């Protein structure tokens, strides 16, 4: 089968090997273990987790996931703890990927991983000013990607996509001025979920 | 009969990767001797 | 005199202005461009309408800047640079000093006190950068270039330039002295801080250094003034070691012969200005102490000694 | 393609490894000749921004655009090469190694890059892989590491090539690491040119990739397909 | 051979339709080089061809000196080339229109307007569409 | 081009040949106009036995596997070698 | 409920009012600095609207956040990060504001 | 006849303008690489006379190039008003014009119209480097063809 | 046919005009509102019906996939003249 | 495989040859002379620029410009209000609100092309099903005002019928790639 | 109303307000503090330009897309008024100039012009007529500039009834000719006054509170034919007045005392250059004139913006005339000036 990517059953049985080793070694601190297929291990741990799991895989002789890849909130209102950050480590000398879930609101933190992984110390920044997520012992935590006064986290998906703040030049104060935003053309957002059951595998229960 | 983007037969021909550098100039030591012999004839 | 005044001061102003366009030309032909070709007929009427532009653009007056020294400043820069000529030789001067060397080496730095009054007065933190790395670049290249100068008149006894070329009627200083040769036109690239050894013009560390806030106007009469200077010690590196040959019957020829070597040795300056990379303020200064200053005290040591290991002890005049 | 569980067919993923290359090729050059105008040597920029109005060329040649093409899709690229475009890649490819030879002879071997760049901003390999240093800045401090080489995606194993790794982490060894990982990406450029396999573009899973036009005009599946894939 | 470029370069000065023709040559194009002559428009350029060049630099124009009654000596600009010689001259086909020509078709445009931008022929924009809310006239006649 | 003087001047100051090799195509470019090529049928271009319910990888793929949710060492793979030295050039 | 760094309210109260003092000591070199536009004691009332705008929340958790984005503030205002315009841009004095009487909000549009 | 002498005395001053103007050595995207592509030597500014200087006192025609956000706003009208007073702009690609992706995102604004005047919109995401090479063609003939003697004159 | 309105506004064939209080037409004083000579509503009466003996015509604008889907279009009554919708080319049967 | 750069410190014995090889390096600068010949061998050059006001550049045929509106062979403007060229163009650039024309066929009241938005990326014209938007290979339609990019409909249908001449060979010489 | 003139929005850059104006004049000062504030609110407004499009340039970021209509004009060409006023519902007149020229002296653009712009207003029906003029404007002024505006408000009634002439005084702003012209007098190293400031005084005036009061006045549906005398905030002296100028510079003031003749002498021989003048004759008998305190004539407060202090905007205008040494230095530093009453 040409169009079908072939699956090697090789990967999934060693990761659901070293995922059952994950979940043994941290039993007060690993929630779940979900080896998915296109062969990826996902470890979802809690929120005081973070550090001596992290410190396991970066420092551990089997795991030896030295290089962090990313630090990212996804926000899913429907949760009573909306912004799973995952952090993605990489191992330099195993060849392998764990993403590492954990769960947050905006009003219990995580203690931030820069006293373990150095890669994250601009990730914590990012992920402050995108979701509002604080982390503890940080050195300087602080909004970087948006403006120098843009008041609102804006990846929250309460936040809405066109903004609240525009900009725009005004002679009266001789100065770039902030308005409330206002556009020429709407954002056309458009219903492009289709009724029918795509994937009857994935089905939610009633 | 289709008309697809292929390599002719026979293959591309090579090409050439490597670090190529000439060795321009001359020997060190009678490089020198050129312009200290400068010098000499200079001074005279 | 005067006359011999307006034809020397007007002709050298359309000589830099077309050498601000052989420069164009020549790093685009070096670049693979062509150069402003759509301009004039094949370049020409560029750099005439590169003054008519910046000179029918305004200069700001900032606030943070000291104003008389910004309007003091570059008065000076175009005096000093179109007056380094004035003791040049060619045939026969338009001013012969009894010892033009070091009027030539005082008010090459006086061009670098305009450049740094210019750094100060133009009050940016980036000014101020482009003015202590002025003051770097001459703690790296003043002691070099006046033991050169130094150094090469143990061969002249004077310090005269109608002496220059009365020395090197019969052979150029090249040969002799190429030891002098290669480390005299890397210390005059520092002088005139082109593109090897172009800190404080800066353009790719920072902005412009001691033209940030100078406008058109004052930054276009420092262009005319530096651009005099690489077109100047051009000239003086050729009078003064590859200096042609000179006839007292034909000095026609021997003018003609200078201006093609000139615009061989300007051809030089621009082709080390797009052949090389730039240098940095600390490694301009640690190689132009450490890889010249004994090697040139060492210069200096052997051609106090040639008055007396091969008897040439150098006339007066 | 991964998420749909979907394979591209064999000269999909020979023509995105080619272009892949085309594209590191592009972005090296861009960074050794941006570097070298932040260094101040501002003529390999021009002598090698030539090469990449050429390579410009050759991405618009493919696709349609110089810069934003939008050709590599989900399920195989958008469209097929134009024909004679593999003969110009291959005059492209006798004549740039010598243009790479040129910036390297002007560059690599002077003083005054060497002097600039050597032992500047030497990183430990430890405190490099603490930062989350990958690519060419692992490369730079010598940790081996590629991943067209260790973790191989498309059909990167197939091609044979090798890997640049420094040994003192500084400036000019990242240089020369992008110089060698640009003469490398002219061997994948001609093992490409030389196992370039026939057949088609886009994957023949219909809601996937797009169908083709002349079925489109013609079966209705298609005009479903087109449709409800491209609304 | 430094003779026989020499001698190219006296046949490309004496080329160009005498000496006011080299100047208007020299002075619009900015760029002495002469080739055979591929076509000439219904508005007045001279396109030329010479394959001993570059690609690019092969195929090239001369303008006109009139186009809608504006006088385009020193004032050329991208726009003015016609669109069925505009696939050639961009290299786009090896087939000028003097060799083969485009299908003419009843509604197309003889005469190519030029980029306009900054002149009283300009398009500025507007709907397309009606008034879609109809508003309610008042009668011409009062209650009473 | 230019004349055998500056192209042996060209020649000797890059210190290799360049009339072979060139940045600049002349002739190196094939023609503009080109034949219309034949696109041709893919592995699912077939009249018979082409099922998307054999030939689907959208629905193929499952839930993720939780293994565990509320014997020796294990290591995510084999440890990994490291690479050879190139056959072509070991040093640089 | 797992707390951010002030436990409870009067904690919290007191690390706001650490904030107030860093901003009443910061206020005069901003104007003195930036070449501002602003009476300080403009900038001081502003300062004391915009604690009195969020000053209706009861929660040491949302209080402790907000000390945390005021420190965010604090020091891109200390460390000359925000500027004249991003300073200016709390005072938007190209706007006036909407009107709170129901009669000329029905004049002049569809607001509610 | 003084009407005469005051136009090819406005077309001697906008000669000057029209060759030698000087741009910027700006940044800031995507098309950050078709400014450079237009100082690379196929459609070339420097044919033209048109020089990459770095700094804003020495600039005469500003091409903003790309997105232009939230924060980069006073980084650009600060060097804009810094600008001398002949000040042109080019806005290079969609979205210097009127923001072509990210137009209904939270931090870009939308065009470089918001924020200083433009003298000439050069639309693409690639504007090629000869189609804006026709652009300061465009601003080229622009600035030949405004009058500022002339109505110096009638006043 | 480009109607003129009494302000002199040529007619968009859409049937768009300013009317003659309308602040819109400002952006057309020293300018010009952009009108085509060819108006695509009569740019179908001179094409010809096509008298053929198919029942069922099939129609693709000329080209193949030049132009439109291949449709197929009925020619039962023959009263009516069955155009094909994509582009509106009259079909007539020969009977 | 791997492949050292930058690795040859050794203490290797260096005589005399050698040695003198290595301070003629220095001292004289000889390949700063080296890269002098480098940029002496390109100024020599017949540069790789083209006069662009008067030779224009290299192109392809599926070079995708200026938006336009084609046209069929026989009159008729080709554009049949299907909607998928908005929810395909990512910008969210185009507005198509229409009408039944009162003549029995399908058209279009309005079109909006944003020029000053979207991204210029083929994507309508690879979802016409007809082929009426079409990316007509212009480059040279820079604009001094904001107005005289927002091509609404007009300025798209004789831009179309300005550019039919050479967009209709460009999709007769590439329909079969497509 | 029509249909489209209907305000749907919410007042900003891409609302529409209806408010069609014909800024007439619009390149200058008050012109582009007007067209700021009409954009701000959002509006297509027509902008009749006379000079170079380079110098109307800065216009075109005050507003949103298509709502600035620049359109050149001649002042004695009737048509080109025709075609910038007959499509609006609303006319502002800024027609100013300070100064003379040769083809217009200091009466015929104050007269003549907006005769022939309300005349083409009368023909085209336009509902407001915003004509701007001095409000020391009478037959008996010593300066030749406000008897022309005075007869230019008698021949603007007489072709239009219902013409609001708003009135200001000494409008002050970023680039103006009031606190420039007082503040460039350091290169001169003395202030010249005209009896040392003791027998003229002065109400500065904000211009965006001109602009903010001239759009309420578009926008008020009762304020048509009224006469808006427009001086604000509290009066000053003028010795305190260049005090107040010279003190926030910090600059050397040493007002010297000269008699009326021989510094109208010194303004008659000094606006003799062929570019804008420093001074004029009728600019120094301007600032020797006393704004009179209106008596029952609208201004500000019933518009509907209250008019801002001069010590609240001094350091807004005054910054580009300091040096270094005092550059600094906020509204405290200096000492304000004193207000009188009469
Ligand atoms: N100092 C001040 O600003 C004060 C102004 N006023 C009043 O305010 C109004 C506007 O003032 P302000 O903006 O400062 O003045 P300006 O000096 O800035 O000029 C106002 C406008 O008038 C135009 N204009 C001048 N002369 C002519 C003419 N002959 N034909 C056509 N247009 C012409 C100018 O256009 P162009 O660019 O072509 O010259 C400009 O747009 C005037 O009525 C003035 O009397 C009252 C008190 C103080
Ligand atoms: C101008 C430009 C810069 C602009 C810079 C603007 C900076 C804004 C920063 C962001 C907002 C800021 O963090 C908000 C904050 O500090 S707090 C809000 C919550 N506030 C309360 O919950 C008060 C509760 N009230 C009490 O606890 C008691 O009533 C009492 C007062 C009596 C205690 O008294 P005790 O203590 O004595
Ligand atoms: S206009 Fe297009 S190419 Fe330029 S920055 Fe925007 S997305 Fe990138
Ligand atoms: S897809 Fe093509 S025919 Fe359909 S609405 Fe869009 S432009 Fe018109
Ligand atoms: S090219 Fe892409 S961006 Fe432009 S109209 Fe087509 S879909 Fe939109
Ligand atoms: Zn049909």
């Amino acid at each position: 089968r040409p169009t079908v990517r072939p699956r090697s059953d090789v990967t999934h049985k060693q990761l659901s090997a070293f995922g059952e080793y994950v979940a043994e070694i941290l039993p007060k601190y690993v929630q779940q273990v979900q080896v998915s297929c296109l062969d990826e291990l996902e470890i979802c741990i809690h929120p005081d987790g973070v550090i001596p799991t992290l410190t396991f895989l970066r420092d551990h002789t089997n795991a030896q996931f030295k290089s962090l890849a990313d630090l990212t909130a996804v926000d899913v209102p429907t949760r009573q703890n909306r912004f799973e950050i995952v952090y993605n480590l990489l191992s330099l000398r195993f060849n392998s990927r764990i993403r590492v879930k954990t769960y947050a609101d905006e009003l219990t933190p995580i203690d931030s991983i820069v006293s373990v992984h150095i890669a994250a110390n601009w990730y914590e920044r990012e992920v402050w000013d995108m979701f509002g997520v604080f982390f503890f012992n940080h050195p300087d935590l602080r909004r970087i990607l948006t403006d120098y006064g843009f008041e609102g986290h804006p990846f929250r998906k309460d936040f809405p996509l066109t903004g609240y703040v525009e900009l725009r030049y005004d002679d009266e104060v001789k100065r770039v001025v902030a308005e409330p935003v206002e556009l020429a053309q709407e954002f056309r957002k458009f219903d492009l979920n289709s009724p029918w059951e795509a994937f009857p595998a994935y089905r939610q229960p009633p | 009969k289709v008309k697809q983007d292929m390599p002719p037969p026979g293959g591309y021909g090579p090409i050439d990767y490597k670090r190529n550098l000439p060795r321009r100039g001359l020997s060190g030591y009678s490089m020198f001797a050129v312009g200290i012999g400068a010098l000499i004839f200079g001074y005279w | 005199f005067f006359i011999n005044i307006l034809t020397l001061l007007v002709p050298i102003l359309i000589a830099m202005a077309f050498l601000t366009l052989v420069e164009r030309k020549i790093l685009g032909y070096m670049q693979l461009r062509k150069g402003p070709n759509i301009v004039g007929p094949y370049g020409i009427l560029q750099p005439f309408a590169d003054a008519m532009k910046l000179f029918m653009k305004e200069p700001m007056r900032p606030l943070t800047t000291s104003m008389s020294l910004f309007i003091i400043a570059p008065t000076l820069s175009l005096t000093l640079a179109l007056s380094l000529w004035v003791p040049l030789p060619m045939p026969h001067p338009l001013i012969n000093l009894n010892l033009g060397i070091l009027f030539i080496l005082a008010t090459s730095s006086l061009s670098v006190y305009s450049i740094l009054w210019s750094g100060w007065a133009s009050n940016s933190k980036y000014s101020l950068f482009g003015a202590l790395r002025a003051v770097a670049q001459t703690i790296s290249y003043e002691v070099t270039m006046a033991i050169i100068l130094l150094s090469v008149l143990l061969m002249n006894g004077s310090y005269s330039l109608q002496t220059l070329i009365t020395t090197q009627e019969h052979m150029w200083l090249l040969l002799p002295a190429w030891p002098m040769a290669m480390m005299w036109f890397i210390s005059t690239l520092a002088e005139t801080n082109r593109a090897p050894f172009d800190l404080t013009e800066g353009e790719s560390e920072l902005v412009s250094g001691f033209n940030v806030e100078y406008a058109a106007g004052p930054f276009a009469l420092f262009f005319m003034a530096e651009y005099t200077n690489i077109i100047l010690m051009n000239a003086l590196t050729t009078i003064i070691f590859l200096g042609p040959l000179y006839y007292i019957n034909l000095p026609e020829l021997y003018s003609t012969n200078f201006m093609m070597e000139a615009l061989l040795l300007s051809s030089t300056f621009l082709w080390i200005r797009a052949s090389y990379p730039r240098f940095r303020y600390d490694q301009l200064m640690h190689l132009l102490w450490k890889n010249f200053l004994p090697l040139t005290l060492a210069l200096c040591m052997w051609h106090i000694s040639l008055p007396i290991f091969t008897a040439g002890v150098p006339p007066y005049m | 393609e991964k998420l749909l569980n979907i394979q591209p067919p064999p000269r999909a993923q020979w023509i995105r490894v080619l272009f892949g290359e085309i594209t590191r090729i592009l972005n090296h050059i861009m960074a050794v000749t941006t570097h070298a105008l932040d260094i101040g040597a501002m003529t390999p920029f021009f002598w090698m921004f030539e090469e990449r109005e050429k390579m410009f060329e050759f991405y618009e040649r493919v696709s349609g655009a110089r810069m934003h093409a939008a050709y590599i899709r989900p399920g195989g690229v958008h469209q097929d090469l134009p024909l004679g475009l593999l003969d110009d890649i291959y005059e492209f490819s006798k004549n740039f190694s010598l243009r790479i030879d040129e910036v390297e002879e002007m560059l690599t071997n002077n003083r005054i890059w060497r002097n600039r760049t050597v032992d500047i901003g030497v990183v430990t390999a430890e405190d490099a892989l603490n930062y989350g240093f990958s690519g060419v800045m692992l490369r730079g401090s010598g940790i081996q590491w590629d991943l067209r080489k260790t973790q191989p995606y498309d059909v990167y194993d197939q091609v044979e090539f090798d890997v640049p790794i420094g040994s003192r982490g500084d400036c000019y060894d990242r240089y020369l690491c992008r110089v060698e990982e640009m003469r490398q990406s002219l061997r994948i450029i001609e093992q490409c040119l030389n196992k370039m396999p026939p057949g088609e573009i886009k994957v023949d899973d219909a809601k996937v990739s797009p169908p083709k036009r002349a079925e489109m005009k013609t079966s209705m599946e298609s005009l479903i397909h087109h449709f409800k894939l491209y609304t | 051979e430094l003779v026989e470029v020499l001698k190219r370069g006296v046949q490309q000065v004496t080329g160009h339709g005498g000496l006011r023709g080299l100047l208007r040559v020299f002075f619009r194009a900015n760029d002495i080089r002469i080739g055979t002559l591929v076509g000439e428009d219904k508005y007045g350029n001279k396109y030329y061809e010479d394959n001993k060049q570059f690609f690019g630099r092969h195929r090239w124009v001369i303008y006109t000196t009139e186009m809608n009654g504006k006088n385009t000596f020193w004032d050329v600009d991208g726009s003015m080339v016609p669109p069925e010689w505009h696939r050639w001259l961009h290299c786009m086909t090896d087939d000028p229109p003097t060799t083969n020509p485009p299908t003419a078709r009843k509604f197309i445009w003889t005469n190519h307007k030029f980029n306009v931008s900054a002149t009283p022929e300009q398009y500025v924009p507007y709907s397309t569409t009606r008034k879609k809310i109809h508003e309610w006239v008042p009668p011409s006649t009062p209650y009473k | 081009s230019a004349t055998r003087v500056i192209q042996k001047l060209r020649n000797w100051a890059s210190g290799q040949d360049l009339q072979a090799k060139l940045q600049l195509r002349y002739q190196e470019i094939a023609k503009r106009t080109q034949p219309p090529p034949k696109l041709p049928v893919g592995p699912s271009h077939k009249l018979s036995n082409n099922y998307y319910c054999t030939r689907d990888g959208r629905r193929e793929v499952v839930p993720p596997s939780i293994i565990m949710s509320s014997k020796k060492a294990v290591t995510p793979a084999p440890p990994m070698k490291r690479w050879e030295l190139s056959k072509d050039q070991p040093y640089l | 409920v797992k707390p951010i760094f002030s436990r409870d309210l009067n904690e919290a109260k007191r690390r706001v009012r650490e904030l107030y003092r860093a901003w009443y000591r910061e206020v005069p070199n901003t104007v003195h600095l930036m070449q501002l536009d602003i009476t300080v004691k403009q900038g001081r009332d502003k300062v004391r609207e915009m604690f009195m705008k969020n000053a209706h929340v009861t929660d040491p958790r949302v209080v402790d956040l907000l000390v945390i984005k005021g420190k965010m503030e604090l020091q891109e205002t200390i460390k000359v990060w925000k500027q004249r315009t991003h300073v200016m841009r709390f005072f938007h004095e190209t706007e006036t504001p909407r009107p709170k009487d129901f009669l000329s909000k029905f004049y002049m549009g569809h607001d509610p | 006849r003084a009407e005469y002498v005051v136009t090819k005395l406005d077309d001697l001053i906008n000669w000057a303008r029209r060759s030698s103007l000087w741009p910027m050595t700006f940044g800031l995207a995507c098309c950050a690489v078709e400014m450079m592509h237009m100082a690379a030597p196929r459609y070339d500014m420097d044919r033209f006379g048109v020089v990459f200087r770095a700094s804003p006192r020495q600039a005469d025609v500003m091409i903003v190039a790309g997105t232009l956000t939230n924060k980069m706003a006073p980084a650009l009208r600060k060097v804009y008003d810094q600008m001398p007073e002949p000040r042109y702009v080019v806005s290079m690609g969609s979205c210097a014009n009127g923001g072509g992706y990210y137009h209904y995102s939270y931090s870009v604004v939308r065009g470089c119209d918001r924020i200083v005047p433009v003298d000439i919109y050069v639309p693409g995401c690639p504007p090629t480097a000869e189609a804006l090479l026709y652009g300061i063609l465009q601003l080229q003939r622009k600035i030949k063809r405004e009058q500022k003697l002339k109505i110096w004159y009638r006043r | 046919g480009v109607q003129v309105s009494p302000s002199g506004e040529k007619i968009t064939h859409t049937g768009q005009v300013y009317d003659e209080k309308d602040y819109r037409r400002v952006r057309f004083v020293d300018r010009q509102k952009e009108v085509n000579e060819n108006f695509a509503i009569d740019l179908i009466a001179q094409q010809p019906v096509n008298e053929v003996e198919h029942r069922i015509i099939a129609c693709d604008g000329g080209g193949g996939a030049l132009g439109h889907p291949k449709v197929y279009i009925n020619l039962d009554k023959e009263t009516k003249t069955g155009t094909c919708g994509y582009c509106g080319l009259q079909f007539k049967q020969h009977h | 495989t791997y492949k050292y750069v930058n690795k040859k410190e050794q203490e290797s014995e260096v005589d005399m040859k050698s040695a003198t090889d290595n301070a003629a390096r220095i001292l004289m600068w000889t390949e700063l002379i080296r890269g002098l010949g480098m940029t002496l061998s390109y100024l020599f050059r017949e540069p790789a620029t083209i006069n662009y006001p008067f030779e224009k550049g290299p192109l392809s045929p599926r070079f995708r410009g200026e938006h336009a509106l084609r046209r069929y062979p026989s009159g008729e403007e080709r554009c049949i209000a299907c909607k998928l060229c908005e929810a395909i163009c990512p910008a969210q650039a185009i507005t198509i609100e229409a009408e039944p024309r009162a003549d029995g066929s399908r058209r279009t009241t309005r079109y909006d092309i944003d020029m000053t938005k979207c991204i210029y990326c083929g994507f309508c014209q690879e979802a016409c099903p007809v082929d009426a938007i079409v990316e007509g290979p212009n480059f040279e339609f820079s604009t001094e005002t904001h107005e005289e990019l927002l091509y609404n409909k007009e300025k798209l249908l004789n831009n179309g019928d300005k550019w039919e001449a050479e967009i209709a060979a460009n999709i007769q010489a590439d329909y079969l790639y497509r | 109303l029509h249909h489209a003139v209907i305000p749907h929005g919410k007042g900003g850059r891409s609302s529409v307000s209806g408010v069609v104006a014909t800024v007439f004049g619009a390149t200058g000062f008050l012109g582009r503090y007007v067209v700021n504030h009409l954009g701000r609110m959002g509006s297509q407004v027509i902008i009749p330009y006379r000079c170079d499009v380079y110098d109307i340039m800065h216009l075109r970021l005050m507003g949103d897309l298509g709502q600035l209509t620049f359109l050149e004009w001649d002042a004695r060409d009737k048509d080109s008024i025709r075609k910038a006023v007959q499509h609006s519902n609303v006319v502002i007149n800024l027609i100013g100039r300070e100064w003379e020229t040769r083809n217009f002296d200091f009466e015929d653009v104050f007269v003549n012009i907006p005769r022939a712009i309300a005349q083409a207003s009368k023909e085209a029906g336009v509902e407001r007529f915003i004509h701007v003029s001095h409000l020391n404007a009478s037959m008996k002024s010593s300066s030749k500039s406000l008897r022309s505006k005075a007869v230019g408000e008698k021949e603007v009634r007489s072709v239009f009834p219902e013409a609001i002439i708003i009135r200001p005084s000494d409008i002050f702003g970023r680039e103006d000719r009031f606190l420039n012209h007082f503040a460039n007098y350091r290169w001169f190293l003395a202030v010249p006054l005209v009896s040392l400031g003791f027998k003229t005084v002065k109400q500065p005036v904000y211009v965006a509170d001109v602009s903010k009061g001239i759009v309420n006045a578009t926008k008020d549906p009762d304020a048509v034919g009224k006469t808006f005398a427009f001086t604000g905030p509290n009066r000053y002296l003028l010795f305190h007045l260049v005090k107040y100028i010279f003190g926030m510079t910090h600059r050397t003031f040493i007002p010297y005392p000269l008699p009326l003749f021989v510094y109208s002498w010194i303004g008659k021989l000094f606006g003799l250059s062929p570019f804008e003048p420093w001074t004029t004759k009728d600019k120094v008998e301007r600032i020797h004139i006393s704004d009179v305190m209106p008596t029952d004539l609208p201004g500000l407060e019933d518009l509907g913006v209250q008019p801002t202090p001069l010590e609240l905007k001094s350091i807004e205008v005054l910054r580009r005339h300091r040096t270094y040494r005092w550059l600094s230095s906020e509204i405290e530093e200096t000492k304000p000036a004193k207000t009188v009453n009469y």
